[PDB]
Parts: C-alpha cells; sequence; structure tokens
C-alpha cells in the first residue's frame, strides 16, 4: 500500500548516459548508481526506474522505430560485463535479458531494429566487440571479434541503401576507421578510414536520399564528413559487394572538413526526423559538443560548402529533440543545462527548469517541524533545502552552503537554524538569510541552474571545538535545550544558547555511533561499536548518572549495533545491528530477526487505538521492509520498483501518511502509504 | 575606453608582424610596441600574455618561436606538473602532541586552510583551496594555464605534495592515482588497472611520478605496492648524519632505518633524493662541513638527488620559544653564503641538484634571510674564490645557453663508476668537456645480490633511469635543430647492453619506465613483464 511520491537524482558522470525516445512525446532516460531512470519533460517529472544492473551504468541506447512512434525497448551497458536487454510496456518493463561473454566493463552498445530478430552490437573494455541476434526469446551472439591492442570507441550499425544488407562503421583507438559487411551472413572487413590523428570519438549516420552521409566527432578538435553512394575529379575509394549473385558497387568519398572548436569534440547528432503530418522531411541540422563550454549547431546553405555556423550558445553530450526545439546536455558534474528555442526569433534560446540530486550519495537529512521544506547533507560536501512547488511538484530550493572538507552530520536547532558535521574538529551553525526568507515566503505564500549558486548562500554565527577528532554523530533535544555529539572516545554536550560545555561522559571504549534523545525529555540512549549500549539519567543542568547499562555478555547483539529509536511515549527502546537482529526493550520481546544486516530502523510518531506498533526497518540491500509488534508482524514491504540498490541511512517520518528514504544511491525517494493501513 | 584602444593596438601590432613574418622580415617586438603605444595615446607598455591572447591558429602554428614566455619552464627538457593532497596528520604523533620540532604548521596548527610542512600562501597552495583538493580540476587548471604561455605538453611529468601519502587509507589514494590518470586519457574508469591500460594507449605520454615518505614506510610490501603506481624517485628527509640529533629534534626513529631503506631501494631500482639541514641547534659549523662531506665520502649514502633547506625559525614550533628564550642563534648571512659556496664545491659530478632555499612568504619568519636569491650569491662568492662546481643542473645545455649563451662544439662519451650501498654503480653521458656542457647521461648497475624481485633472480642488471637534457619535442617533430632526435639514446642503449652483457656478465636485462615510454622500448624489442620491460641478452 506504498506509493512513491518524489525522486530526487542526477545522471553519472561518463559520456553517453543520455537518451530521448525518437517517438512523439519522447521520454527521456539516463543512468544512476545501478539503476536507470525515465523521465518525462512535458511535466518534468520521473516517469519510474528500473532496478536492473549490478554496477556504474556505462550507456544506454534507445531502439529506432521506423515507423515514427514511441520507442518501446531499450538496452543498457554496465560496469560489469553485463548488457541488458528492456520491454518497455505501458510505461513498464515486460521482461530482461542478460546477455553474458564480455569481461571488462561494456561502454559500447548499439541496437537495430531489423526489417523480429533484432541485431545488438557491443564492445567491452577488454579491446573486443560482440555481435548478437534477438529473435523473441531467443538470444545469441552471432559473433565476436577483438583487437591486437587498444580499443574501439565508435559504434554505430547502418543498412545498405535501397536494401537491408547491414553494416557497421566502428572507431577504434588507432585514429583511423573500420567498415565491415555482413555479406555471406558474416561481417567482413571492407575498408578503413585514414583520416584524422586521434581517437574516434563518435560516428553517425545519416541516410539522405540515395546516399549516406556520416559524421565524426573527433577527439583531434577536427569533424571530417564522408558519404556513402552506390556505382578533375579526386581518387574516391570504391568497392564491389555480393547481393543475390549481383556484384553491387558502391563509393565513398570525403565530402567536408569542419572544424569551429578548441577542445576535444565528444558528441554529435543528426537532426531526427519526423512528420509534417505525415510529411517525412530529412533536414540537416547537425549538433556538436566540445570539453570548453561551447555549443555548435553547423548546417549548410544553398552553396556553403563549408557549412556555415550558428548560434553558439553555451559536458559530455547534447542530446537533441525530435523536431529540434527542444535541447539539453549536461554539465560536466551534477546538474544539467536545459534549452527550447524561441518562436519569434530564430536566434532564441531559453533556459528550462531540470531537477537534480546530490549524484554522489546522501548520508543525512531532515524534516521540518512545519513540514513544507527538508534539508539533506551528502559526501558531494553541499548541502541542499527542498520544497514543493506550485502553479504540485517538490523542487530542490536552495543550497545553503558548499564546503572544503566533506560532510556527515547534520542537526536541526530552530525554524531557520541548523547544525552540520564535517570531516574537522569544528562545529558550524547557520541560520537563513532573510533574502532567501522572503523569497522562499513568496513562493508559498523557480530557481534556475546557474542563479542558485550565486545567490543561496548562508551566514555563520558559531565555532565550536573540543572534540580531539572528528566528529561522528550529532542531535539535539526536542525541547531544543541541550545537544549530544561525539568523536571517533568521550562525549560533549552543548547547550543552546551558552553554546558551552554541560556535561562530559567519557564511558565507551570504542567509536560512538548513534545517539537518542528520550521524547519526553527524560533519558538518553547511547549505542556505541563496542557491541554495548549506555543510558544515562538526568536528575531533578541536572547530571546525567548512568541509569543502566550492559556489559560485553549482557549485551544481546553479537555483533556492531547500527540504529536505535525510542517510543512515541519513551516507553520502550529499540536496536538494530549488523547481525540481523531486532529487540525490544528491559528486554520484553523475543528476537525479531528477518535474516537481512540492519541499518535502519524508526518508528510511527503516533500509535494506534489497536496498540498495534509498526517500525519501519531499512536493511542493507536496498530492500525496505516493514513491522508491526504490538506488545504480547510483517504488514507490507517495498516493491521491487521501488528498492533502492544500497544500504539504506536513514529513515524519518513526517510528524504534525509519508516518511523520508535517504539511500546510499544518492537518490531521495519519499513514499506515501494508507492513512487507514 | 582605453580597454579598447589597447585592443586596437594589439590587432595592428597582429597585422604588422604576420605581414613581416608572409615575407619573411624581422622586426623587433618592443619597437613595434612602442611606436604603436605612443601613436595611440598610450602611457603604458602592452602585456605580452595579452598578446599571446589573440594570435589566430593559423599563424600560432609558426609564431610561438617568436612569443614563448619565460623559456626556462622548459630549458630542462621536460614539463612539470605539481599536484597536491588532502591535508592530514603525520603518523609518529601517535605517541605524543608532536610532529617536528621545526615542522610548520599542520593540520590543527592555528590555520585556517593549510597542510603539515606548508603555511598555505604557495601559489600552488591557493590552486589547491581553489581547487578543494580534487586532483583533475587542479590539473586542468594548471595544464591549461601552463599552455596559455604557448608551451608544447608532449611530455608531462607529475610531483605531489602533501605531507604523508603511505599512511592513507588504501581507496583513498587508489581513487586518487585513478583520477590523475584519467585527467590525461581522458577516459572514465572503474579501478586503477583499467586506467592504467588505457593511459598505455593515451597521447600525452606519461613518463611517470615521485612520491615522499619516510624510512618507516619502506618495506618491500610498499616498495611492491609503489610498482603498481609507475613511481619513479622518492623523498625521505635525512636532516642530519648523526643519530643523536633525530632524538634531539624527536625525529622518532634511526639513521640506520634510513641507510638500509636507501640500499633496498637503490636495489629495487628507484630513484632518491635527500633533504640536507644546515645550521641545527648543538650543530657547530665545522660540524656542518664534516657532516656534509661525509655525506658524499661515505660509499654508506652517495646519493642521487639532493635538496637543501636552511633552518628558518617559525612561530609556533618549540624551536620558537628556544630562539625566544635566546638559546637558539643563527648564522650571519655571510656565513651562510661562504658555507653554501663551500658545500657547492663537494657535489660529485653526479648529483644534481634541485632546489635552494624555502618558498616560505617573507613577513613570518623570525630569522629569514632578506635574499629569496641564494644561488647567485653563492655563484658570486665561488667566483671570489675562484672554485668552481660541477652540478648537473648547472652543466646542461639548457640552462648554460640561457644564462651564458654557449654552443657545444665537440661532444663525447664518458664513463664512471663507483660504490654505494653495496651496488656497483655505473654512469654514462655524453658531453663537451672543453665547455663542460652535458647533453645525455644514463645510470646502470648490477643488481645486489640480495633481491626483493624475484624476475632479477640471476643474471640480472637493472638500468635504473636514462634522460637527455633540452627542451619539448613533439614526439612527430624530428629537428628544429636542438639535440633531442639525432639518435642519441640508441647507442646509449646499445653500449650499456653490450657493458651488461660482458662486464657485468649478466643473461637478461631489465628496466623502469613511464607508462607510455614503455612503447618507446617496444621499437627495440623490449617485452613487458609485470611493470618491468625487459629483454633477454643471449
Ligand atoms: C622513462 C621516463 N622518462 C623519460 O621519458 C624522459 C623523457 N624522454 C625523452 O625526452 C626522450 O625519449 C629521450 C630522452 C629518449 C631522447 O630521445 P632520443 O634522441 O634518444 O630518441 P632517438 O632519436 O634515439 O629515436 C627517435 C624515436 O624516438 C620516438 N619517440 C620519442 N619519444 C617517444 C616516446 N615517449 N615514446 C615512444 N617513442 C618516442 C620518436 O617518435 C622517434 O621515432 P621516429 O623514428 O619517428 O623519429
Ligand atoms: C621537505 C624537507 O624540509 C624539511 N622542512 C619542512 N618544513 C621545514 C621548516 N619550516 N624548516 C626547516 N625544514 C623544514 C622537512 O623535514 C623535509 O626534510
Ligand atoms: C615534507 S617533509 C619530508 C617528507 C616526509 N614528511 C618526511 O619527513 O619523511
Ligand atoms: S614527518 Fe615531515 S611532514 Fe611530518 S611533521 Fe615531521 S617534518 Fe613535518
Amino acid at each position: 500500500v506504498l506509493e512513491t511520491s518524489h525522486v530526487f537524482c542526477c545522471p553519472n558522470r561518463v559520456r553517453g548516459v543520455l537518451n530521448w525516445s525518437s517517438g512523439p512525446r519522447g521520454l527521456l532516460a539516463f543512468g544512476t548508481s545501478c539503476s536507470v531512470v525515465l523521465y518525462d519533460p512535458l511535466k518534468r517529472v520521473v516517469v519510474t526506474n528500473l532496478n536492473g544492473h549490478t554496477a556504474r551504468v556505462n550507456c544506454i541506447q534507445w531502439i529506432c522505430k521506423q515507423d515514427g512512434s514511441p520507442s518501446t525497448e531499450l538496452v543498457s551497458g554496465g560496469s560489469d560485463n553485463q548488457v541488458i536487454h528492456w520491454e518497455i510496456e505501458d510505461n513498464q518493463l515486460l521482461k530482461a535479458v542478460h546477455l553474458q561473454g564480455h569481461e571488462g566493463p561494456v561502454y559500447a552498445v548499439h541496437a537495430v531494429y531489423q526489417r523480429l530478430c533484432t541485431l545488438i552490437v557491443s564492445a567491452a573494455a577488454d579491446s573486443a566487440v560482440r555481435l548478437w541476434s534477438k529473435k523473441g526469446p531467443e538470444v545469441m551472439c552471432l559473433q565476436t571479434l577483438n583487437f591486437g591492442n587498444g580499443f574501439a570507441l565508435a559504434l554505430c550499425l547502418s543498412f545498405l541503401p535501397n536494401t537491408d544488407v547491414p553494416i557497421l562503421a566502428c572507431g577504434n583507438d588507432d585514429c583511423r576507421i573500420h567498415i565491415f559487411a555482413q555479406q555471406n551472413d558474416q561481417f567482413q572487413k571492407v575498408l578503413s578510414l585514414c583520416g584524422h590523428e586521434d581517437w574516434i570519438r563518435g560516428v553517425e549516420w545519416a541516410a539522405f536520399g540515395r546516399d549516406l552521409f556520416l559524421a565524426s566527432c573527433s577527439q583531434d578538435c577536427l569533424i571530417r564528413i564522408w558519404k556513402l553512394y552506390i556505382k578533375i575529379r579526386l581518387k574516391e575509394n570504391t568497392f564491389t559487394i555480393e547481393n543475390e549473385s549481383v556484384k553491387i558497387a558502391f563509393a565513398v568519398t570525403l565530402e567536408t572538413v569542419l572544424a569551429g572548436h578548441e577542445n576535444w569534440v565528444n558528441a554529435v547528432h543528426w537532426q531526427p526526423v519526423f512528420y509534417k503530418d505525415g510529411v517525412l522531411q530529412q533536414p540537416v541540422r547537425l549538433l556538436s559538443a566540445s570539453m570548453d563550454k561551447t555549443m555548435i549547431l553547423w548546417a549548410p546553405d544553398e552553396e556553403s560548402g563549408v557549412w556555415l555556423e550558428q548560434v553558439r550558445v553555451g559536458f559530455y553530450d547534447c542530446q537533441f529533440n525530435e523536431d529540434g526545439s527542444m535541447i539539453i546536455a549536461h554539465a560536466f558534474h551534477g546538474a544539467l543545462h536545459l534549452w527550447k528555442q524561441n518562436t519569434v526569433n530564430p536566434r532564441e534560446w531559453t533556459p528550462e527548469i531540470v531537477i537534480s540530486g546530490h549524484f554522489d550519495g546522501v548520508q543525512d537529512l531532515v524534516w521540518d517541524p512545519e513540514g513544507e521544506f527538508i534539508i539533506t547533507v551528502g559526501t558531494d560536501q553541499t548541502t541542499r533545502l527542498f520544497a514543493p512547488w506550485k502553479r504540485v511538484t517538490w523542487h530542490e530550493i536552495a543550497r545553503p552552503q558548499i564546503h572544503g572538507y566533506d560532510l556527515k552530520c547534520l542537526a536541526m536547532i530552530n525554524r531557520f537554524q541548523f547544525v552540520s558535521g564535517a570531516d574537522e574538529k569544528v562545529l558550524r551553525v547557520f541560520s537563513a538569510p532573510r533574502n532567501f526568507v522572503e523569497n522562499f515566503c513568496a513562493i508559498t505564500g523557480p530557481p534556475t541552474e546557474d542563479h542558485l549558486l550565486q545567490n543561496t548562500l548562508w551566514p555563520e554565527v558559531q565555532k565550536l571545538y573540543g572534540h580531539g577528532y572528528e566528529i561522528f554523530c550529532v542531535t539535539c533535544n526536542s525541547s531544543k535545550t541541550l545537544l549530544a555529539s561525539a568523536c571517533k572516545a568521550a562525549i560533549i554536550l552543548w547547550n543552546t544558547t551558552s553554546w558551552k560545555q554541560v556535561q562530559n561522559l567519557v564511558f565507551h571504549s570504542l567509536t560512538v555511533t548513534q545517539m537518542a534523545f528520550s521524547p519526553n525529555e527524560k533519558f538518553l540512549l547511547a549505542v556505541s561499536r563496542d557491541r554495548t549500549w549506555s543510558l544515562w539519567k538526568k536528575q531533578d543542568e541536572p547530571v546525567f548518572s548512568l541509569f543502566a547499562f550492559t556489559n560485553k555478555i549482557t549485551s544481546v547483539h553479537s555483533r556492531i549495533i547500527w540504529s536505535c529509536d525510542w517510543s512515541p511515549d519513551s516507553k520502550y527502546f529499540f536496536t538494530g545491528s549488523r547481525d540481523k537482529k531486532v529487540v525490544v526493550w528491559g528486554p520484553c520481546s523475543s528476537v525479531l530477526d528477518v535474516g537481512g544486516a540492519v541499518t535502519a530502523v524508526s518508528v510511527c510518531p503516533v500509535l494506534h487505538p489497536s496498540q498495534r506498533y509498526v517500525v519501519a526497518v531499512g536493511l542493507e540491500c536496498g530492500k525496505i521492509c516493514l513491522y508491526t509488534w504490538k506488545k504480547t508482524t510483517h504488514c507490507v514491504e517495498t516493491s521491487q520498483s521501488q528498492s533502492h540498490t544500497l544500504a539504506i541511512r536513514k529513515l524519518c517520518w513526517k510528524n504534525c501518511l509519508h516518511f523520508a528514504s535517504c539511500g546510499e544511491d544518492h537518490t531521495v525517494k519519499i513514499h506515501r502509504v494508507n492513512k487507514c493501513a | 575606453s582605453p580597454a579598447e584602444l589597447m585592443m586596437l593596438t594589439i590587432g595592428d601590432v597582429i597585422k604588422q608582424l604576420i605581414e613581416a613574418h608572409e615575407q619573411g622580415k624581422d622586426i623587433d617586438l618592443n619597437k613595434v610596441k612602442t611606436k604603436t603605444a605612443a601613436k595611440y595615446g598610450l602611457s603604458a607598455q602592452p602585456r605580452l600574455v595579452d598578446i599571446i591572447a589573440a594570435v589566430p591558429p593559423q599563424y600560432r602554428k609558426v609564431l610561438m618561436p617568436k612569443l614563448k614566455a619565460k623559456p626556462i619552464r622548459t630549458a630542462s627538457g621536460i614539463a612539470v606538473v605539481a599536484v597536491m593532497c588532502k591535508p592530514h596528520r603525520c603518523p609518529h604523533i601517535s605517541f605524543t602532541g608532536n610532529i617536528c620540532v621545526y615542522c610548520p604548521g599542520g593540520p590543527d596548527s592555528d590555520f585556517e586552510y593549510s597542510t603539515q610542512s606548508y603555511t598555505g600562501y604557495e601559489p600552488t597552495s591557493m590552486r589547491a583551496i581553489r581547487a578543494r583538493y580534487d586532483p583533475f580540476l587542479q590539473t586542468r587548471h594548471r595544464i591549461e594555464q601552463l599552455k596559455q604561455l604557448g608551451h608544447s605538453v608532449d611530455k608531462v611529468e607529475f610531483i605531489v605534495m602533501g605531507g604523508t601519502f603511505m599512511a592513507l587509507p588504501e581507496e583513498y589514494r587508489d581513487y586518487f592515482i585513478r583520477n590523475l590518470h584519467d585527467a590525461l586519457s581522458g577516459h572514465t574508469s572503474n579501478n586503477i588497472y583499467e586506467a592504467v591500460k588505457y593511459s598505455e594507449r593515451s597521447l600525452t605520454k606519461c613518463i611517470g611520478i615521485t612520491i615522499e615518505t619516510r624510512p618507516d614506510y619502506c618495506m618491500k610490501r610498499h616498495l611492491s605496492d609503489m610498482l603498481t603506481y609507475g613511481c619513479t624517485r622518492l623523498e625521505i628527509g635525512v636532516q642530519s648524519v648523526y643519530e643523536d640529533v633525530a632524538r634531539d629534534t624527536n625525529r622518532g626513529h634511526t639513521v640506520k632505518a634510513v641507510c638500509e631503506s636507501f640500499h633496498l631501494a637503490k636495489d629495487s631500482g628507484f630513484k632518491v633524493v635527500a633533504h640536507m639541514m644546515p645550521d641545527l641547534p648543538n650543530v657547530g659549523l665545522e660540524r656542518d662541513i664534516e657532516q656534509f662531506t661525509e655525506f658524499f665520502e661515505n660509499p654508506a649514502f652517495r646519493p642521487d638527488g639532493l635538496k637543501l633547506y636552511p633552518t628558518l625559525v617559525i612561530r609556533g614550533t618549540g624551536l620558537y620559544e628556544l630562539w625566544k628564550s635566546g638559546r637558539y642563534k643563527s648564522y650571519s648571512p655571510s656565513d651562510l653564503v661562504e658555507l653554501v659556496a663551500r658545500i657547492l664545491a663537494l657535489v660529485p659530478p653526479w648529483t644534481r641538484v634541485y632546489r635552494v632555499q624555502r618558498d616560505i612568504p617573507m613577513p613570518l619568519v623570525s630569522s629569514g634571510v632578506e635574499h629569496g636569491n641564494l644561488r647567485e650569491l653563492a655563484l658570486a662568492r665561488m667566483k671570489d674564490l675562484g672554485i668552481q662546481c660541477r652540478d648537473v643542473r648547472t652543466r646542461e645545455v639548457g640552462i648554460q645557453e640561457i644564462h651564458h649563451k654557449v654552443r657545444p662544439y665537440q661532444v663525447e662519451l664518458v664513463r664512471r663508476d663507483y660504490v654505494a650501498n653495496g651496488g656497483w654503480e655505473t654512469f654514462l653521458s655524453y658531453e663537451d668537456p672543453d665547455q663542460d656542457i652535458l647533453i645525455g647521461l644514463l645510470r646502470l648497475r648490477k643488481c645486489s645480490e640480495e633481491t626483493f624481485r624475484f624476475e632479477l633472480g640471476g643474471g640480472v642488471s637493472i638500468v635504473r633511469e636514462l634522460h637527455v637534457y633540452g627542451s619539448v619535442v613533439p614526439v612527430s617533430s624530428r629537428d628544429p635543430t636542438k639535440f633531442q632526435h639525432q639518435g642519441f639514446g640508441m647507442l646509449l642503449m646499445e653500449e650499456a647492453e653490450r657493458i651488461a652483457r660482458e662486464e657485468h656478465g649478466s643473461g637478461k636485462i631489465a628496466v623502469i619506465s613511464g607508462v607510455g615510454t614503455r612503447n618507446y622500448y617496444r621499437k627495440i624489442g623490449y617485452r613487458l613483464q609485470g611493470p618491468y620491460m625487459v629483454k633477454m641478452l643471449k
């Protein structure tokens, strides 16, 4: 009875991780840590995710729809020699096929919807490429090929003109192109292009009428275009190919040499064809991308033998819309840029809102007491705030600080005040600047990509010391009076207004793991790394004499504890550890084992009149099951679609259903359940 | 606006100089600068950086020979890139809160951002600070900035800063190294090995890395680890030749361990550069002279790379209070000049000096000498005494030409050998003796009877390093006159092979190499084995 509400993420960093389905209302697909994400630009909402491949996804590939309809097939190549086909249906998956045979990571994929025995070509990091026939459930590797050394980087398939004969051009690292023709059922090395001198960074076919032109976004900072056709003037390279006892002669030669960039050219995309109400035009709009933050859409003219450049507005790839009105690209890291052409001027473009994420991994987050905005922190050394937007869709709105070292601790102070923990021996305190507050209250009664980092900074008010090493945990009491913090073998407690020590505890022997203020502000649970816990009792700044504790034997868990939580009325506490043991507390329940390592645990803020206590448990393998244990039980667990691919970090709940899912997949998922359930 | 006026002057200069080039006319840059500035009502000269900043590529192809700035940055023959590590803690502090009695501010020594033995005001320091110590960002920025000055980047090398590197968690250092290699390869990877295989075929042609360390992390395990990274040279930090001083300086180890580290590393095949620390507490001037003489007289050490750093009392350390108590006194500047001048007369010919004096900002040292330049003062003093030095850096073609404009006329071979750490070292060179100018060198020895790498077991002689100085020449280019592609290395290789076959009486030749440089040896029929290039001798 759980349903996803919002997801926040960013693509990976390697090239070729973004694509558009070529059919009308083309969907947007991009990779992540290990999954795949489908997202639309219409309402700017993630369609869904595919929780398939189990490594860094390298390269995705859509499927050609020669009819001109939305695609429903996908190809994924990840980081551990695994390539997966995907059958899309009604925004869902039918089944996936896991081809095997590669050894190194796979980075080149291309699939053609044959004219079904679809054709697959894929080159892996093992200096090898493989060719596969896929006829329904039947799958096989048609051929395997390799080089003496080096690697291939450019792969794109093609058919001979006016026939189904398939032909491939591959660009290796040896500064030249190779071609292969599937005559006699087998691809034969036919010719090589000794063009520029650098690694090949991409190849693209373009069927223009009877002829086929070729684009090469070279690393040599140059672009060279040839064209295949059928058979004072230069010497063109031609050959004859067998086709039902017919030796058809084809000739190719250079068409043009375009050069307008300085750094390496990364990606090129032809303008895709589409229908002018059933009219299939063949435009010649072309797109280019390079390292040095430069977009050049090249184009010829009525007599422009050398193609004429155009608006150079403007990071390994820039994707192109079906019609061409839209256009998008990713930054070198993190966020991405989305531009759209405007009707008034052919030379007019406007940036457009796009979603983002921590893109490395998130470690902590918080629920605001008012319930309209949540703050998160990740290993990216950033901090982000998310709030819903009206017109409802939630959006990241502010990045209060950027820090030199990594941040791994977070706690809330007041309506705009908070404290973060980092890789230093210092504690920092931030409060919201006024301008942000007014801008937010205006929205609640649409920040862009670049304006954010310029005008989302926050002031610092305090600076705290004392821990002999880097901080490791932090928490604050509900009444907002005292806070707990611990480095990697003492406990330091700080008054809010005084910002000074109140009491120091040195009781454990190993590193502290997690703290828990009693909800009624009557106790303070401490779970550490030495397989032991401690409890301290406030007296009538009352001291915190140890009410009770455990030795190495009285402790129930046999391995390191990880999480702890109280009861809504502070009656009992509950601990989870790596040994997949669940306990209730004195102890008053049996071991509620689940068979999976426990990473996080949390409880409902309010209890049913049935007194059936419910608990959310975040496991170590992305699975998120839930249980229930009234004083003397599985209720519902997450779906395959709604499951992370890494260990959970924190599961906080809405307070005044909903909660928070802070995974290690640098994704922030929110899930709602039935209020009655 | 004046700015557009200077821009117009720049364009005028550009058109004049390209016109001169078309007919091959030669013109003084400063003359046209002055004339254009005057004719346009300019009160100040135009900067050469902006002059380079506007040439069109079809002219930058050939105009750089008359446009490069500060040529000495390539007067050696190989480009140099420095990188910064993340700040951390040295290991010894495990005993007490002591980094080193003379070490500057560390991770927690009254500095916002800094590093051990680094104030934080070096240009490299600000570069790292902006980069947030990210490897890839800073290396791209630095190489771009260097290329701005119209310098070829055909051959490049990496040096790593930082307090201690061996004492860091492994995953972090692997991430760091693969990021470095991807910076030149341009290929995103997943481990070290993938990045290595990809950088093998790259065109940046990296030729090696060097790292600092201390003798505690010198066991064969760490050496094998570094073999996986392609590192070539190492830094230790000797600071003395007397054991007592170490405990006096709270160094926390023994000079012996340094000696066995030297022996073992030399057996493996790395290069080593030492650090010398004149004017120390409880050390007389005669003590300094004697220990420096010992540093080469003893076959125990006979090191290869040398670096010197005079004492500098700085606030924060214990020595700060010791001098403040008026109990640690320095020398007068004349004394330091004489000390350096005497030292330079003692360096053996094979040893090469790399740097003199620290780069600390002036308004911080309680005993910092006025002169930022000292090598010049020592040169003046040794002219006064009429005695010359024979350092490698001071007899290569690049420096000798750039400072004295002397052309080699008659270059011949020279052979020498000695004993160090039990090794039968051997040194070869081509050089012109009459001007004492040197062009090419080679360091080859017999491996010791005791070894760590079994690949060297029996009939094996290792060639530690080979190099010809000069300036960068692109691998495709053949002769811009100059002396970097005349086939010189071939003769040295064949002669060294002949010597090893006969005089060494070995049976198989191994060699360390940079990741790219391997292909070079492929042209001679050398094949890979582990991290070592190798050729059978029969
Ligand atoms: C081991 C890591 N350290 C270094 O590499 C130090 C820098 N190395 C260098 O500057 C040069 O390689 C040397 C010091 C060897 C001087 O070069 P040297 O004059 O001995 O080369 P030779 O004249 O004997 O042979 C010329 C060939 O070397 C080739 N070559 C030059 N650099 C390289 C290189 N990194 N890798 C492979 N081949 C190279 C040239 O392409 C040339 O081939 P060619 O037939 O097309 O002209
Ligand atoms: C890099 C080399 O210089 C020494 N070193 C580092 N900082 C200082 C300083 N402030 N004064 C003197 N020597 C120093 C190191 O101990 C090493 O030997
Ligand atoms: C930068 S100081 C010299 C290198 C190293 N820290 C050592 O003392 O051994
Ligand atoms: S070992 Fe070197 S870097 Fe570390 S504290 Fe001592 S002198 Fe400084």
